[PDB]
């Protein structure tokens, strides 16, 4: 009610002028942030991967984040982020290997060996690490293919149905 | 109907009797910046005391609607919206359209909160609106548009709906009649010169009335000193035509007409209006069943100085159907939409010929069995429509609407058999269009009837000058002899899965894997990498950013088959004739040689690829794949057609005899969704 | 040998006048305002380290 105020009197500065948040801007923002904080390894956010951080929020489809989807992701980046390091005990600045079950499922998420296993052959280094924009840039989608299942699992069943359409719609986004 | 903003009604109207009270609106500001930026800017000093202020709070009794949603309610307030008000006020002529529009069962009574809700045609759907109560309002009453009684609010809501489609109030500040029309109808906009009427022009007006199409009249403006005319009429002003009636007045017929001044005061005079004993010399039983006596900016007028005095008249029919006629018949639809974009689309008209080649273009299928032989002439009847997206939220920046036009080509026989069929500079320098819109005009839609001998056509839609930037669309009306018809193109897709075993295989390729696979055998993702950056660096065209490794790694989890890490030779010898292809189309489709995928290209290198998807998709893939200036570099480009490709190929197979229906569990929908 | 991999690649009058025309968009001018509403305009009665601070 009141960090609110505070918090939106100053999203706006950065904004631009046509209110919202661009994928280079959003981009600009996050490389300027991790750079302040040099213990979260990352090659740094590429312009590809802002884009779908802006698709997958972008939701009233004006192709750009205003207010309540930047904040939106924001509170989820900053719940992710205590999440890294918490669940990273060797300080590396990386999720390794065995660190991952434990910071997802903390994230609220709950796969098997092999989903972990194949996240880390796509989303994890040589080593089986994971960078910082690496591990955001994956659980921005994962929470959003989440809500997606859940906006439709109406019959609470665990179970959906798409069609051609709907399954397009909602998978190019990735 | 689209929810707009994807804003729901009824999760709203349900989330207030758990929330509190009652409802602002995040999608649509109720700060001043949500009425103007220049001439009604947060600070030119016209913009002071204003208030947002609710129904329930300048008025006792707030109501909806009270007696009827009539006419009488729509009233001009500080604003030059004449023209969308004068197309509410002949919208309530007609009361079950007016039904789609406004949904007439909500007050402030019922299970209440403070959201609202009305539906638009916008640019080829109907797409439905929410807004809260809360009205600018200055002293007392109100400023923007108001009603006849003051405690009568639907109109006035109405009103911010149809500027927080446009972007703020100020925005709404003049246009024509029928950008209003079609926005409540989606109808077809006939339009007339009053200087150069058609035989019965007036029997058109009573046949249009009668079908319950909507009409509305103007006096426009020459350069250079005054608004009224001294029989009094607003000048550039929007006039709403209603009533169609002729009458033997003692003495000779009578063709008379009313219309409405959106003002709801200043009547005409001189001759025929309301307080003239011209009124003496006609029958009193249908007289006073038609004519009355009291100032709401509404009168009569002979046809004769409706002819001498209005300038234009714009008609919207409900169907593509001409009045002229008098029959009904049958129609397709076709939609299509497009951009200009200064660099690679914006092409200028075929007076500029070095750009014009580079405009999109549309085929246009008239076939054989509608043809007819109606009105002398023999050939198959349709409409084209082009229409200006969005003009009116970039009037912050200071533009408006372009100027735009078209023209049709005949496709020559011998493109007759092709799908890649893309027309040359060359080819508009030494054929004559075939037929094209009366002129170009500044006009927001742009719509005109033809008649052509069966056959493909090319349409090209264009600025009058290149370099313009916009977006629009296309409705294209095919007339049609009912024996067809409810077939409905969809969404489908075309591998071309093939050349495994050593035979198709080539001994080039079975020398050249061994060479780059190296020591691991298999070539890796990293490997891939090194060869993309490698062909990304000898290639001068095929502008690229650089292919990330998390694209390389789907590369190969995708004709990683057998299952391992990495790409074995079937494996990696169907990865590259795929990535040759891939490149071949690229090539082909990249007619201004950019090295680079523009809007239009996209959409025709997709379905050169075999993808056919409809306008809805192709906008996702563009404003996902693509960068600010809309177009897609070649990395992007494989990108977008391998997760396509995949896409379909998990869907079909996940359904294998074409119930176009899928179904999952979240585990796997994850595993789809997010990787393999 | 890399080299070789690219090459697969793909080896290595009559005018007609448009007239244009200009219509003028309704009630542009402030004189197509009501005058009882005409009245009523007039009268009157750093960046981004806020953001790392939720980080550490
Ligand atoms: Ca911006
Ligand atoms: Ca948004
Ligand atoms: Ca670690
Ligand atoms: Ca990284
Ligand atoms: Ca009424
Ligand atoms: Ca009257
Ligand atoms: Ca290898
Ligand atoms: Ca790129
Ligand atoms: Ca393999
Ligand atoms: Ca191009």
């Amino acid at each position: 009610s009141e960090e609110e105020r505070q918090f939106r009197k100053l999203f706006v500065q950065l904004a631009g002028d046509d209110m919202e948040v661009s994928a280079t801007e959003l981009m600009n923002i996050l490389n300027k942030v991790v750079t302040r904080h040099p213990d979260l390894k990352t090659d740094g956010f590429g312009i590809d991967t802002c884009r779908s951080m802006v698709a997958v929020m972008d939701s009233d489809t004006t192709g750009k984040l205003g207010f309540e989807e930047f904040k939106y992701l924001w509170n989820n980046i900053k719940k992710w982020q205590g999440i890294y390091k918490r669940f990273d005990t060797d300080r590396s600045g990386t999720i390794g290997s065995n660190e991952l079950p434990g910071a997802f499922e903390a994230a609220g998420f709950h796969l098997n060996q092999h989903i972990y296993s194949m996240i880390i052959r796509r989303y994890s280094d040589e080593t089986g690490n994971m960078d910082f924009d690496n591990f955001i840039s994956c659980l921005v989608r994962l929470d959003a293919m989440f809500r997606a299942f859940r906006s439709l699992d109406k019959n609470g069943t665990g179970q959906i149905q798409v069609n051609i359409q709907e399954w397009l719609q909602l998978t190019m986004y990735s | 109907a689209i929810k707009y903003l994807n804003q729901d009604y009824e999760t709203l109207r349900n989330e207030c009797l758990e929330a509190g009270a009652l409802f602002q609106d995040p999608s649509f500001p109720a700060l001043p910046s949500s009425l103007g930026f220049k001439e009604l800017g947060p600070y030119s000093s016209k913009t002071r005391g204003i208030e947002w202020k609710r129904p329930t709070e300048i008025c006792a009794d707030p109501q909806f609607i009270i007696g009827g949603a009539t006419r009488t309610d729509i009233c001009q307030g500080a604003l030059g919206d004449s023209w969308l008000l004068a197309a509410i006020a002949s919208l309530t002529l007609n009361e079950e359209i007016l039904a789609r529009v406004v949904p007439l069962d909500q007050s402030f009574q019922e299970n209440y909160a403070g959201i609202f809700h009305f539906q638009f045609w916008q640019y080829g759907e109907w797409v439905e609106v929410v807004v809260d109560d809360r009205l600018p309002t200055k002293d007392g009453e109100l400023l923007f548009v108001h009603s006849a009684e003051g405690s009568e609010f639907w109109s006035a809501l109405l009103e911010k709906a149809y500027a927080k489609i446009n972007g703020c109030y100020e925005a709404l500040s003049g246009g024509a009649t029928t950008e209003g029309f079609e926005d409540f109808t989606g109808g077809i906009a006939e339009w007339y010169e009053l200087r150069k009427p058609p035989p019965n022009l007036f029997k058109i007006i009573q046949k249009a009335l009668e079908k319950g199409s909507l009409l509305g009249c103007s006096i426009d403006i020459t350069s250079a000193s005054e608004a009224v005319t001294y029989q009094k009429l607003v000048k550039g002003h929007a006039y709403s035509v209603t009533g169609a009636e002729e009458v033997e007045s003692s003495g000779s017929l009578q063709k008379l007409i009313r219309i409405r001044n959106p003002w709801g005061q200043v009547e005409w005079t001189g001759k025929w209006n309301d307080n003239c004993p011209s009124w003496n010399t006609v029958d009193p039983e249908v007289r006073a069943n038609l004519t009355e006596r009291q100032e709401d900016g509404e009168f009569w007028m002979s046809f004769s100085d409706f002819l001498r005095h209005y300038s234009r008249l714009e008609i919207c029919n409900l169907t593509p159907d001409t009045l002229t006629c008098d029959s009904y018949k049958k129609w397709k639809l076709t939609k299509m939409d497009g951009n200009w974009r200064r660099g690679s689309t914006a092409g200028g008209c075929r007076n500029y010929p070095n750009t014009f080649w580079m405009n999109p273009q549309y085929l246009i299928k008239l076939e054989e069995e509608d043809e007819d032989d109606e009105d002398g002439e023999r050939g198959c009847t349709f409409l084209v429509g082009l229409i200006q997206k969005h003009r009116r939220r970039q009037r912050k920046m200071g533009e408006d609407m372009h100027t735009i036009g078209f023209g049709i080509y005949e496709v020559p026989e011998e493109l007759t058999g092709q799908t890649n069929i893309h027309l040359s500079k060359n080819f508009f320098l030494t054929t004559r269009a075939r037929e094209r819109s009366d002129t170009f005009i500044n006009l927001r839609e742009v719509l005109n009837r033809f008649k052509l001998p069966p056959g493909e056509y090319v349409l090209v839609p264009s600025t009058f000058e290149p370099h313009k930037n916009g977006d629009f669309c296309i409705r294209v009306f095919s007339e049609k002899k009912a024996d067809y018809q409810t077939v409905d193109d969809e969404i489908e897709a075309n591998i071309e899965e093939i050349e495994a075993n050593e035979e198709d295989i080539g001994d080039g390729f079975r020398r050249l894997f061994a060479q780059l696979a190296g020591e691991d055998a298999e070539i890796s993702a990293f490997e891939l990498q090194t060869i993309l950056r490698r062909v990304l660096a000898k290639r001068e065209d095929i502008k690229s950013d650089g292919f990330s490794i998390e694209t390389c790694k789907i590369m190969v989890d995708m004709l990683d088959e057998d299952g391992s890490g990495k790409l074995g030779l079937k494996e990696f010898y169907i990865l590259w004739t795929k990535i040759q292809k891939y490149q071949k189309i690229y090539r082909e489709i990249d007619v201004d040689r950019s090295g680079t995928m523009n809007s239009y290209e996209m959409r025709k290198a997709l379905e050169e690829a075999g993808f056919k998807l409809p306008c809805q998709l192709h906008q996702v893939i563009v404003a996902r794949f693509a960068d600010d200036e809309l177009i897609i570099d070649f990395d992007n480009f494989v990108r977008c057609l391998v997760r396509l490709e995949i896409l379909f190929k998990i869907f079909k197979q996940l359904d294998p005899e074409n119930t176009g229906t899928i179904q999952l569990d979240l585990i796997s929908w994850l595993s789809f969704s997010v990787l393999g | 040998a890399l080299d070789d991999l690219i090459d697969t690649l793909g080896e290595c009058v009559v005018l007609d006048p448009m007239d244009s025309t200009y219509l003028e968009a309704l009630g542009i001018k402030e004189g197509t305002i009501p005058p009882e509403y005409r009245k009523l305009l007039e009268k009157n009665e750093h960046a981004i380290d806020a953001l790392s601070s939720d980080f550490t």
